[PDB]
DNA sequence: AGAGGATGTGGCTTC
DNA sequence: GAAGCCACATCCTCT
């Protein structure tokens, strides 16, 4: 369902829009999915974060994982990523030990969000 | 594919590794939007409990981490390795390279400096199952 | 005019006066007591004539469409920037719970004589 | 009456 | 001037 690849050889995650209104929901329900095998009920969590934000406020950023797919529920960035910056995800699959994999320049979050020009 | 085949390489060679290596600046991300005094309850409970989050903020790369060999530990969370100040450790597979994170954090500002370190064991073992 | 409200609230003709402020400047003129008062609790208020306010707070921000519905929706937003906040209870009732004494030079009390409210 | 979610709009500042 | 941040203004759903 065009998906995409993460910096982890394990897993691929769904595409977000480059640039998005913080706490607005997505235009496309992010989802993380395991190549190799992975348990139903296995945790998936998300962050992100930058040099301008070392944490973002994310919402609903826990999900789990089914038949290889961890789909969250309505996630949403509130924490902003700065003037021409974008978040680096960091991706957690909490198997034994954790599985991590992150994504650079994820995703940019403003207050505005993209807006047409003005005048 | 849990994993890559140049774990070592990937680990040496990669910038995001690179920079992940020194004793860079940490820092716990939970509960931002909370009173100083609740996070601090908070990041040490968990950490007893074996885990927490942390991120190195000049990079702003976050971290979730388990403090377990791979209820708490002995040398995973230090609690008095120094008065006032947390030593953790932390195993997993990061972006398919098998390494452990290792750093502390001042048990009252919730920050301190941190690394990631190879783990030529989980690595090298890792190949069992990948072949 | 008792005071310079807007101004002693940070008003300082940059930008759009603020609602909030807007208020405070009905609040410290003799002449709008008929529409909209101190309740003389602290800094408790009760707009009256919640119709009238609006249409002034349209008229000021140039907004002809403004109701006293769309106003309120402003105050709202108030309650987690911790600015005003609702009296539970009490129709059309809210209440300053910044810091106005230290904003304002002058306690409830003060003001409440200075405009005369009984 | 009142709370609060979703999203567009104009003033202003910073890059 | 573009692209950030702000404080609403509009529209609504639910109780």
């Amino acid at each position: 369902g065009e998906l995409v690849r993460t910096d982890s050889p394990n897993f691929l995650c769904s595409v977000l829009p480059t640039h998005w209104r913080c706490n607005k929901t997505l235009p496309i329900a992010f989802k993380v999915v395991a190549k190799g095998d992975v348990p139903d009920g296995t945790l998936v969590t998300v962050m992100a974060g930058n040099d301008e934000n070392y944490s973002a406020e994310l919402r609903n950023a826990t999900a789990a994982m089914k038949n290889q797919v961890a789909r969250f529920n309505d996630l949403r960035f509130v924490g902003r990523s700065g003037r021409g910056k974008s978040f680096t995800l960091t991706i957690t699959v909490f198997t034994n030990p954790p599985q991590v994999a992150t994504y650079h320049r994820a995703i940019k979050i403003t207050v505005d969000g993209p807006r047409e020009p003005r005048r | 594919p849990r994993v890559v085949p140049d774990q070592r390489s990937k680990f040496e060679n990669e910038e995001f590794f690179r920079k992940l290596s020194r004793e860079c600046e940490i820092k716990y991300t939970g509960f931002r939007d909370r009173p100083h005094e609740e996070r601090q309850t908070r990041f040490q409970n968990a950490c007893r409990d074996g885990r927490s989050e942390i991120a190195f903020v000049a990079t702003g790369t976050n971290l979730s981490l388990q403090f377990f060999p791979a209820t708490p530990s002995r040398e995973y969370v230090d609690l008095e390795r120094e008065a006032g100040k947390v030593y953790l450790k932390a195993p997993m597979i990061l972006n398919g390279v098998c390494v452990i994170w290792k750093g502390w954090i001042d048990l009252h500002r919730l920050d301190g400096m941190g690394c990631l370190e190879f783990d030529e064991e989980r690595a090298q073992q890792e190949d069992a199952l990948a072949q | 005019p008792v005071i310079p409200a807007a101004a002693l609230a940070g008003y300082t003709g940059s930008g759009p006066i603020q609602l909030w402020q807007f208020l405070l400047e009905l609040l410290t003129d003799k002449s709008c007591q008929s529409f909209i008062s101190w309740t003389g609790d602290g800094w408790e208020f009760k707009l009256s004539d919640p119709d009238e306010v609006a249409r002034r707070w349209g008229k000021r921000k140039n907004k002809p469409k403004m109701n006293y519905e769309k106003l309120s929706r402003g105050l709202r937003y108030y309650y987690d920037k911790n600015i005003i906040h609702k009296t539970a209870g009490k129709r059309y009732v809210y209440r300053f719970v910044c810091d106005l004494q230290s904003l304002l030079g002058y306690t409830p009390e003060e003001l409440h004589a200075m405009l005369d409210v009984k």
